[PDB]
């Protein structure tokens, strides 16, 4: 288990530990803003678990402080015992059906509290947002009237500003029984995902080429791959390509730079190459001082760059006849053709 | 960068054209124009259809219709024409031309897959 | 565009709603009816005055959903109106298919909820399973063929529910709220772990496009709109990504398309063999039309085409391309300013169609 | 395309490159190769930090050195520099640069936030 930033409750916590044997109480020791205590173990010595609270709303539990410190594993597992298992570690829940008359006396019975105090943020024509602040237990909920829909959205941690602020919108516009949903989601649909999970993925999908990859290269990839592995219902799919594509443009240039052929903006990449049917192939030139294999990528890449990016990255001055891909198997086999190409134009 | 496919077709449509690659062949409609202006009356008015399946692909936008009026292709004319509605003596001599002149379809935007999944 | 496949329409108000439909926009009623055979359905026909007669085949899914087939009348045009009427029944942020879970409950106060929804002429309760740690039921319905799952987990009292929103989903859901005092379940849309981003729907997405293109949203060229509406489908989704240069690439593309369409509308026509290098000169930092194309057009004119090419080569110049020095390539790895380049490049578009 | 904003004979960074504009002065190396072989030696071997702020926004990578050996800029010895740790004085020295030519801002990719969010 992992017992960093816990969802525990502000208050309440000196009162959180009195029923095991309660017994000495105390706050942390020193510029800790915490607590620290020490109470008698069962037939032993004394024990201690410092549990520390951090900026935000969160606590930070801590047993492995030596002196007969694992009594301080009981403390810790009933801390772990306390909040909602299932519960989110943050919030976000959207409600429909609210105007700004009807969310600013919310705001304002619920910042007349001991140290409950709410902030203005932008007010846009778009959607409105507020900033809810608390002056005692240092929590912070950001809610959000969308004003065209008419929609609160309110995100944060589940402490003392979203307790009353969730409290003082099921209490004056009878909604009283929001407490009970949990979960409310989209049935079989897949989160926009994580920057590690689409990493690993392109680590794997690179090959012997992932240590080399440049950094924007890398980051390029890794943003279209966030949603590319959404498996998203887009209109259209051709964004998903433009990565790749001007992923592509950056490692040939290099490559074709270190192999004594600097691409400038003038000439361009056509200066090196001949089209004699239907695939770009470096003139003899050019290929004369080079191994097959690095013909043959330079080549590849270089077709299917130009291949692609004519329509992708450009209209037709008819705008209705410009290249679109609406279908994502159809927008992945590209990928994956771009994929191997990106690897090999640094692996070869 | 285009290839005439049929002239006359109807009454209504004059011509068919059909893009050989991945170039689209709405760019260089002078060329067409003078083509067609040799192929047909010097200044023929009438609907044009576009066959742009080498440059987009088996998509939605793949048939485009165009009017000419006085021998020039109307840009701002532009109508998306589905494939159910695209007469299947046109279809089928689009699809022979593809068989029977590999190279577009090796110089298009079509991956292996979608090459035969037209054909099929 | 929009999709009209597999909508969750309430089944029990298509011919209503259509009646209503047709009662405001005071067309002209000729035929409704079921489908003739082997499409278990509902098909309407109407007309204004002087022009073709429209049909609006409306297919009933096995799912519960449904299906309207408007390019199929003498008169398509006026066929989607009637189906762009039925779509907007439809809550858009709804869920095609909810999965929702609600803590606090026993089998002692679920079951009473489940036989009274299930006391209607088309409600009835199934146990699919008992698996003595999560008890789950079916409702299904013989009149609507849409079925809802609820399995409650008795150890941990949480009672959730799968299905499409449509006809035991409502009786359900208003019949909990109506016994065990939850007011709110009707009005609760989304809850679930904050930095978990979900893409926008297509519609969520279309109406936000709407309300920017405003006057200029009517002309859209549709492949611009399906580029501008995929866009912001990822773009309102605020996704916490490396980069955000893709979230520009369909901004960019659509003003290359309008750019060229207003220029060949004004006599000035760009090919692939010239480019915008014979339309345009750069004295300094600004891109300005050449001497003899903007004698012939007014101020306006000639500041929004200048406008539109001078973002578009500025901003396409590096968003587009990579240095040989890869590394130095431009990057966007903030999202207030992808979207201040975004809201520029909107109302250059606007205006392109507008002015 | 680019402005020498210093010059080190004997430090560290030979020189400091600066753009004027949307773009890169690195697709430009061969015309910084000789200006600074006029302002400096020959072939002069150092490094050259490089600022990209108006073709490349307030971002991480605004800030890049190369290697320069034998007069030459070699570039597959980029290397991105935080902020943090260039030296200030290079930095308000840049902010001065920029101060007194707002065209090189007009010419940017910079938007108005960004503009006085450097302009602190």
């Amino acid at each position: 288990r992992s017992y960093k930033n816990l969802n525990l409750v502000r208050a309440n916590i000196e009162t959180e530990s009195r029923q095991f044997i309660e017994q000495s109480i105390g706050p942390m020791p020193g510029s800790r803003a915490g607590l620290r205590v020490v109470f008698t173990r069962p037939g032993v010595n004394l024990a201690t678990v410092d549990i520390f609270y951090n900026g935000d709303g969160s606590t930070t539990i801590q047993y492995l402080t030596g002196a007969n410190r694992s009594l301080g594993q009981e403390l810790a597992d009933h801390l772990f015992e306390t909040i909602n298992p299932a519960e989110f570690e943050q919030v976000n829940m959207v409600l429909q059906g609210f105007v700004e008359t009807s969310v600013l006396p919310v705001l304002e019975l619920s910042a007349d509290e001991s140290h409950i105090e709410f902030r203005e943020h932008s007010r846009n024509a778009h959607t409105v947002v507020w900033k809810i602040i608390s002056t005692s237990y240092q929590d912070e909920l950001t809610v959000s009237l969308h004003i065209t829909t008419g929609k609160l959205q309110i995100q944060g941690r589940p402490l003392s500003c979203y307790r009353v602020f969730t409290f003082n919108l099921a209490a004056l516009l009878d909604l009283q029984g929001l407490e009970k949903v949990l979960i409310r989601q989209e049935d079989g649909k897949a989160n926009i995902v994580q920057q590690e999970v689409a990493r690993t993925y392109l680590q794997t999908v690179m090959a012997d080429a992932y240590p080399h990859l440049h950094v924007t290269a890398e980051k390029l990839l890794v943003s279209g791959l966030c949603v590319k592995l959404a498996a998203p219902d887009l209109p259209d799919y051709c964004m998903l390509l433009y990565p790749e594509l001007r992923t592509i443009e950056g490692v040939l240039k290099s490559k074709m730079s270190g192999l004594g052929m600097p691409v400038q903006q003038p000439a361009g990449f056509g200066t090196y190459f001949d089209k004699p049917a239907a695939h770009y192939i470096l003139k003899p030139q050019f290929a004369a001082t080079l191994r097959p294999e690095q013909i043959n990528i330079i080549s590849t890449a270089y077709t299917f760059f130009n291949v692609e990016r004519h329509s992708l990255f450009h209209m037709e001055t008819v705008v209705d006849a410009s290249r679109m891909i609406s279908d994502m198997a159809r927008l992945m086999g590209k990928a994956t053709r771009a994929w191997g190409i990106i690897k090999d134009l640094y692996i070869v | 960068m285009f290839e005439i496919t049929g002239i006359n077709v109807s009454g209504a449509l004059k011509a068919v054209v059909m893009a050989t690659g991945f170039e689209n062949p709405l760019s260089s409609v002078n060329e067409i124009e003078t083509k067609l202006s040799a192929l047909l009356g010097s200044e023929t008015t009438g609907e044009i259809l576009f066959d742009l399946l080498c440059a987009n692909g088996p998509e939605w936008n793949r048939f485009v219709t165009l009017e000419m009026k006085y021998g020039r292709i109307m840009l701002d004319t532009a109508k998306i024409i589905d494939e159910q509605d695209v007469p299947t003596h046109i279809l089928s001599k689009l699809t022979f031309t593809l068989r029977n002149h590999p190279e577009y379809l090796e110089a298009s935007v079509l991956s292996p897959d979608d090459v035969r999944q037209v054909l099929s």
